[PDB]
């Protein structure tokens, strides 16, 4: 008799691989200013 | 001012003066833009940076890393310790790292600060810069 | 091995701080609230208010403080030098304010016997 189908799975890409893609949302946006405070030109005061 | 001249430093971390070094070498202060390679085989370094006290029982093995050093070569006592003994009056402290090897930069502090460090490090140059300029 | 033992034979009870503070030289403030807190009950001195949470303020940022290099070192162990910058960047806030009210990165020598510098 009839029958209907599905298409689910072990299709894990569904929330698998959205995790892995969180690092191009932070290591690419790690992509700011240098922390570093170049010494001997721009001196960091002490307090 | 800038100089391509790159200086190989093998850096002995024995004391807290050891973790200021650390912070140096990290993001935060660049002591590459001086040409600092930082090898950590003592066969192929050039500067030997006493980063902390030494004790009598490290004194031999501190002597034998330096004559296994090629002759072109400096030293640095970061910290009062390596320089003078710092605080430490004391029974099992050697005073000073120059009572075996002869240091060219004494840099004072108790840790240096990173800059200090730094600032050490250009005052070696500093002596090279102009060691090779006279004869 | 430089004598600590012996050099405390020689010296008063407040000459001793700052060499508390190069024992456990990663987490120096948290070396002071030991030996300061063992002689503030010999000598049997009170601390104010202020002072204890200034203490146990101070004393949990060189906890973390320490832990962060045990974890930037750990991790330079095998290789992931991308931990040791991370951890690093964030040991350098915390000696921001550690430098910033004791005067000294590393060394602090905060506390004092009866408080707080
Ligand atoms: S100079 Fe000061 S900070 Fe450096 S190893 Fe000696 S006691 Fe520790």
């Amino acid at each position: 008799k009839l029958s209907r189908k599905d298409y689910l799975n072990i299709l894990e890409s569904i929330l698998f691989i959205d995790f892995l893609k969180g690092l191009s949302v932070t290591l690419k946006n790690l992509l700011r200013r240098p922390i570093t405070t170049e010494y001997p030109k721009e001196k960091l005061t002490p307090p | 001012w800038g100089r391509r001249n790159s200086l190989w430093p093998v850096t002995i971390g024995l004391a807290c003066c050891a973790i200021e070094m650390m912070h140096t070498a990290a993001s935060r202060f660049d002591l590459d833009r001086l040409g600092v390679i930082f090898r950590a085989s003592p066969r192929q370094a050039d500067v030997l940076i006493v980063a902390g006290t030494v004790v009598n029982k490290v004194a031999p093995m501190l002597k034998l890393i330096w004559d296994q050093m090629p002759d072109p070569k400096w030293c640095i006592s970061m910290g009062g310790c390596a320089s003078a003994g710092g605080p430490f009056p004391t029974y099992s402290t050697l005073q000073g790292v120059d009572r075996i090897i002869p240091v060219d930069v004494y840099i004072p502090g108790c840790p240096p600060t990173p800059q200090g460090l730094i600032y050490g490090i250009l005052q070696l140059q500093r002596k090279i810069k102009e060691q090779g300029i006279t004869k | 091995h430089r004598g600590m033992e012996k050099l405390a034979e020689n010296l008063h009870y407040f000459q001793f701080i700052p060499y508390t503070d190069r024992m456990d030289y990663i987490s120096a403030i948290c070396n002071e609230l030991a030996y300061v807190e063992t002689v503030e009950r010999l000598l049997g001195v009170e601390v104010p208010e202020k002072a204890r949470y200034i203490r146990t303020m101070f004393a949990e940022l060189q906890r973390i403080n320490s832990h962060l290099l045990w974890l930037g070192t750990g991790a330079l162990d095998l290789g992931a030098l991308t931990v040791f910058l991370y951890a690093f960047r964030e040991r350098e806030k915390i000696m921001d304010i550690i430098e910033g009210n004791a005067g000294y990165r590393l060394t602090s020598c905060f506390l004092r016997i009866g408080g707080v510098h």
